[PDB]
């Protein structure tokens, strides 16, 4: 039965509940008060057919517009943010260096907007996904005195082949700033406790949910002035969305209807296709990861003129 | 303290950007004669075997180079003896490379060209060579030297007495000149205190002796 249990498990362990005795000297020291342990006997976990099923779903359902609404069915609006979240969930593959196949997006948003709900929805569906806040990553060494274990992990290493949902990204100190900076352009976190210089592989896709300081976002003020993030860190983000709420007359009404229906029926107000299983995304990533779609030469051309005109308009705007 | 400080910039222009982005796309298409590794030991061999020695022709060429740099502008102050000693260093390094162990004349003007280009880069358009050595540039220093005398004359005509900082701001930034920065006035007040022209009475009023 050894190695059948891991810290990230919910199990129904069946065993013989036995009184381990304090045999020795602390024996007379304590007395009749025994210590107990469970001699485990049977562990029951709780936690191409699928390829055909997902292929058929591709034929029937439009993945681009369906999976987006499937990510956050109970969150109204912000569809394009969900579409970008799909790209983060899948992610390109460019392991060859000369680079990286991890997509990172930050949602500057606005207080009162369901950024945290989107982060939790991503965490609960993304394999190897974790959710954390800035104020309570990194790592700690030798937490228990007795056993004296070595190189305990943190929050970024757990989502190694997954996503870290760093809520309250702005409210996160300089030590974690350096840690996430190392993770972002190295995919491997390291420590220097006692000159060991050991490192932990954390190839985690980063999903940040920073919110503006001084409460509500100010559209008049410059975006980097509204959130206390250095331009060096933000500029390295692959895609960035500023998604703030505006008081309207119809969006709020539909939002209220949605939320109240959820409260009545304990279920989403189903009005369109809402796939639930995440195994389709797993099949897609496992399928095209070996494929590694090769870019076309005409693609490279169109993107070089795309960069030329993008830089031109960037100047002409400034 | 740095001998050569290169201002690596990526300014926008379509002519350069086209070539740069084409070269970048070459890198994208690459992955899916050059001594690549011989140089890391060639450098050590040149560092150990070669001991460059500077000669008299190089000496005359260097002295000339420094005097010329300085005169380029001589009221202002272009180059400094630290830069002279650094050039003594780049010429020695250039002689160390190529394995000649003698600082010939050519290395001298090669290093002078490098130094001159670097100075033309990291200094302002009318190359000063003092802004790098001091935040207070001459175009800035004139501001403090004007504010100190304006404050002296202002306080004088007032007594003709004294006030805290806010009142002094009232008659300086409003009509005396444009909307200048506030801390420069109290900074020039420090120079006036050193000259003993005016006295500052704590946080509040400030008069002249
Ligand atoms: N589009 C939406 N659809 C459904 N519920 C929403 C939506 N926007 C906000 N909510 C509700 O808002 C609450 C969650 O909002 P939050 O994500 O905590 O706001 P916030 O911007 O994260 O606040 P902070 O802590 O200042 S960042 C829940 O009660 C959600 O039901
Ligand atoms: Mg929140």
């Amino acid at each position: 039965l050894v190695r059948s249990l891991s810290p990230g498990d919910i199990v129904d362990v069946t065993g013989i509940f036995l009184p381990a005795p304090y045999t020795g000297f602390k024996a007379l020291k304590a007395g009749l008060l025994t210590e107990t342990y469970l001699e485990a006997q049977f562990v029951r976990q709780h936690k191409s057919d699928v390829e055909e099923r997902v292929m058929e779903l591709i034929t029937s359902g439009d993945v681009y517009n369906r999976l987006a609404k499937s990510i956050a069915p109970e969150i109204y609006g912000n569809l394009d943010v969900k579409k970008a979240l799909l790209l983060l969930l899948v992610g390109g593959v460019d392991k060859r260096v000369g680079i990286r196949g991890d997509i990172n997006v930050c949602l500057m948003g606005d207080p009162g907007v369901a950024k945290s709900q989107l982060l939790k929805a991503i965490c609960k569906i993304s394999p190897r996904g974790v959710y954390t806040t800035g104020k309570g990553t990194a790592a700690v060494m030798k937490d228990p005195v007795t056993d004296e274990m070595i190189l305990e992990g943190g929050a970024l290493v757990l989502a190694d082949n997954g996503i870290c949902c760093i809520d309250e990204f702005d409210k996160m100190d300089e030590s974690d700033r350096t840690a996430i900076h190392e993770v972002m352009e190295q995919q491997t976190i390291s420590i220097s406790k006692a000159g060991i210089n050991t490192t932990l592989n954390a190839r985690t896709s980063i999903l940040a949910a920073a919110n503006p300081l001084y409460g509500r976002y100010n559209p008049r003020l410059s975006p980097l002035d509204n959130i206390n993030l250095p331009a060096a860190l933000l500029s390295r983000f692959d895609i960035l969305f500023l998604m703030l709420d505006i008081p309207s007359r119809d969006d709020d009404e539909k939002l209220a209807e949605h939320v109240t229906y959820v409260h009545m029926h304990n279920k989403q107000p189903d009005l369109d296709f809402t796939p639930v299983e995440p195994s389709k995304m797993r099949e897609y990533i496992a399928y095209a990861k070996t494929k590694r779609p090769v870019m076309s030469e005409a693609v490279n051309d169109y993107v070089v003129q795309a960069y030329i005109r993008l830089r031109q308009d960037s100047k002409r705007e400034m | 303290r740095f001998d050569l400080v290169y201002l690596v910039l990526d300014k926008v222009d379509e002519k350069n950007d086209r070539e740069l982005a084409k070269h970048l796309t070459n890198l994208y298409l690459e992955d899916k004669v050059l001594p690549v590794e011989f140089l890391t030991m060639y450098i050590s061999y040149a560092k150990e075997h070669i001991h460059p020695i500077i000669t008299e022709a190089a000496k005359t060429e260097l002295v000339r180079a420094y005097v010329g740099m300085r005169k380029m502008g001589d009221k202002r102050i272009t180059a400094t003896t630290r830069q002279l000693e650094s050039m003594i260093r780049l010429a020695e390094a250039h002689a160390k490379m190529k394995l000649k162990n003698v600082v010939e004349l050519e290395d001298v003007q090669e290093a002078v060209r490098l130094i001159r280009s670097a100075i033309k880069d990291y200094a302002t358009d009318p190359k000063t060579g003092k802004i790098d050595m001091n935040l207070v540039q001459t175009g800035k220093s004139v501001i403090q030297r004007k504010l100190q005398e304006d404050l002296s004359r202002e306080i004088m005509n007032v007594l003709k007495d004294s006030m805290s900082f806010n009142e002094l701001i009232k008659q300086i930034n409003e009509h005396s000149q444009d909307r200048v920065e506030s801390s420069d006035i109290q900074e020039a007040l420090s120079r006036l205190q050193q000259e003993d022209k005016v006295i500052v009475l704590g946080e509040g009023v400030r008069r002249s002796v």
